[PDB]
């Protein structure tokens, strides 16, 4: 029996998934159907499931909801930002003029498609009769070039020409350069012999792609038939045959002469004396950066790009500093780095696999020099798609390189002397609300006081976006619901009344000009009013009272929204 | 009546002041999360059996968190 409410009108943005929600002791069972499982109910008609709505060729499992929410030990391989999936219409060919000076050859490799449109036919065994069948092997479309008319000589013609303006449109110039069968002799000549060079067999590929492309885009009218795919989509048994036959077109041509992640450890874990050293292991090569950071680090800028971190980048071999040298060599895949910091000394040092890094003044020093402050914490960054592991000691059973490197100089683990593990602070996302600092540059807020006023200012050459808020959120209670914007003569503005129980936070979006003065009023003339007052170039500058909302980007509409039946 | 005269204590002062805890508050980056050292460990059947996919949760696990009210955040 279905429930009496639903939520309408919400926002399509995004791919939706199916999500289960447990805090402990449960036992669930999703429900498919197939080997997956069985339904318990019918299905209202129309409505498919999860199993039919995975792609085809491609596995289905089940992960938590984003991240490593597993049970391990310091074996998670953590990972810093990705992609979306790359993936989430053929090419344009009739915006061509087609020459008439190979109209000629249009029709001449049109003649050639048509030849073998009736010999692999033929092949198969069909005659030549006045019944469009498929299973009494007959075509009437086998007969002389000249005596088929425009209902039947119209695709091969069309097949020539885009297979022609596919070629301009991909770069490549078009110049100049037996079985008996029932009364027709496809024969033009030995057309499978030059061999075929692999640009013209890729083009053939790409000839393909784009005619499935149409195809595909003709049959998504119709059910759900697994072909919908595009043609890389596709699987790989029937992709030499639609090759295949755009390879002949070619081959007449020829013939005929024609967001990093930041990850460190707890700040009170700082170290002030002695040798420190810890792995990190990375089974990829792509961007990351490892080293050791002061209890200042900031969560966003570029790992060691200021003076509060010293670190090492294998992509492209450079110790990261207030500015980059080229120090060290690369790593690949599957590899480990040990780093080794030495208070005593101001001594970093990092090993590839064992190997000590060399510098270009033959030192294997990285840096020296360094004031001790407030104590070195390890720290990683791992850019899009790349995954690693982090080790701070405890387990010298599975240290790798530090038998080879650090055991005799008097190098220690990072935790060694530790009963349990340390917390691995990250980076988060999402990007909360915080009070503006003091010492933040290119937004200054001051503050005056007749009426109070919290006014703003800046100084800077790039301009964006911000989402300023005030501190404390004003409460509705059961029977109050309503809002108006008045601008400077009435009110007039889209009709937000709906809190039964909320919390609704004073905020504006304004963006920065040169000269930004626009600023908050709490003025009064017969109830709660606030006044944003706005100055030139007022056009994308947004005044509203908004809950809890943690989302960074450039749009006045697109916001989340659900209404509850 | 009045803004400040609605999140705060005195409702019946009709002046427009401003205390100190109304500061503008800009959507900022620069901000850290922590790891927490035990998950939930839930198992999955691994075997797909034919009558359903099963998920598993037994062991239970609490933590407390601060709420502040006037951010209306826990913590």
């Amino acid at each position: 029996q279905p429930v009496q409410g639903m939520f309408e009108n919400f926002n399509i943005d995004g791919l939706f998934f199916p999500v289960v929600s447990f805090s402990a002791g449960i036992k669930v069972r999703f429900l498919l159907g197939g080997r997956h499982g069985e339904f318990k109910f019918l299905p209202p008609p129309g409505y498919a499931a999860c199993y039919e709505a995975v792609l085809p060729k491609e596995k289905l499992k089940v992960e938590h909801s984003r991240e490593y929410k597993q049970e391990r030990t310091y074996t998670r391989d953590l990972l810093g930002p990705t992609v979306s999936l790359t993936q989430a219409v053929p090419v344009d060919t009739s915006q061509i003029v087609l020459p008439p000076h190979l109209e000629r050859i249009r029709e001449r490799l049109a003649e050639n498609i048509h030849e073998l449109w009736v010999m692999n036919k033929i092949e198969l065994g069909w005659q030549y009769g006045p019944v469009r069948d498929d299973n009494k092997r007959q075509h009437p479309c086998l007969v002389e070039f000249c005596k088929l008319p425009e209902q039947e000589r119209n695709y091969n013609l069309q097949m020539s020409l885009e297979t022609l303006k596919t070629l301009l449109a991909l770069g490549c110039h078009v110049g100049i350069a037996y079985q008996l069968t029932s009364g027709y002799k496809p024969a033009p000549m030995d057309l499978s012999f030059i061999k075929l060079t692999p640009s013209q067999e890729a083009m053939v590929d790409k000839l393909a792609e784009n005619a499935h492309n149409v195809w595909a885009r003709d049959r998504i009218r119709q059910r759900r038939n697994p072909r919908l795919v595009p043609y890389t989509l596709l699987d790989d048994r029937t992709k030499k045959s639609n090759k295949d036959s755009l390879r002949e077109a070619v081959r007449t041509l020829l013939g005929y002469g024609y967001r990093f992640r930041i990850f460190r450890a707890e700040k009170t874990y700082a170290v002030k004396a002695g040798r420190w050293y810890f792995e990190f292991e990375a089974v990829t090569a792509g961007d990351m950066r490892v080293g050791w950071s002061r209890p200042g680090c900031q969560p966003d800028l570029e790992l060691g790009s200021d003076d509060r971190a010293f670190a090492f980048d294998g992509f492209k071999a450079q110790r990261w500093h207030q500015g980059n040298e080229h120090y060290g060599r690369s790593w690949q895949a599957g590899d480990v780095v040990g780093c080794m910091v030495d208070m005593n000394e101001h001594t970093m040092m990092f090993t590839l696999n064992g190997e000590i890094l060399l510098d270009d003044s033959g030192s294997e020093l990285a840096f020296k020099d360094f004031d001790v402050g407030d104590g070195f914490i390890p720290v990683c960054s791992l850019g899009v798609a790349q995954v690693g592991r982090m080790n701070f000691g405890k387990d010298v059973s599975t240290l790798k390189y530090f038998t080879i490197c650090g055991l005799q100089e008097g190098y220690e683990p990072f935790a060694v002397n530790t009963n349990r593990d340390i917390t691995m602070w990250l980076s988060k996302r999402l990007p909360q609300f915080l009070q503006v600092p003091s010492n933040h540059e290119h937004i200054e807020v001051t503050r005056i006081d007749k009426v109070t006023q919290k006014s703003f200012g800046s100084q800077n050459n790039n301009t964006d976006i911000m989402f300023y808020r005030l501190s404390m959120p004003i409460e509705c209670a059961x029977x109050x619901x309503x809002x108006x914007x008045x601008x400077x003569x009435x009110x007039x503005x889209x009709x937000x009344x709906x809190x039964x129980x909320x919390x609704x936070x004073d905020s504006d979006f304004e963006v920065l000009m040169k000269t930004a003065h626009g600023h908050l009023v709490p003025d009064r003339i017969d109830k709660d009013k606030e006044t944003p007052k706005p100055e030139f170039n007022n056009h994308k500058d947004y005044a509203q009272e908004k809950p809890s909302r943690l989302k960074q980007x450039x749009x006045x509409x697109x916001x989340x929204x659900x209404x509850x039946x | 009546p009045l803004s400040a005269g609605l999140f705060k204590s005195e409702h019946k002062n009709p002046v427009p002041q401003c205390p100190p805890r109304l500061h503008v508050q800009f959507l900022s980056h620069v901000l850290w999360s922590r790891m927490p050292n035990q998950f939930l460990k839930v198992d999955v059947s691994r075997i797909s059996e034919r009558q359903g996919w099963l998920v598993q949760c037994l062991d239970p696990l609490q933590f407390m968190s601060l709420h502040i009210p006037e951010e209306n955040r826990s913590v």
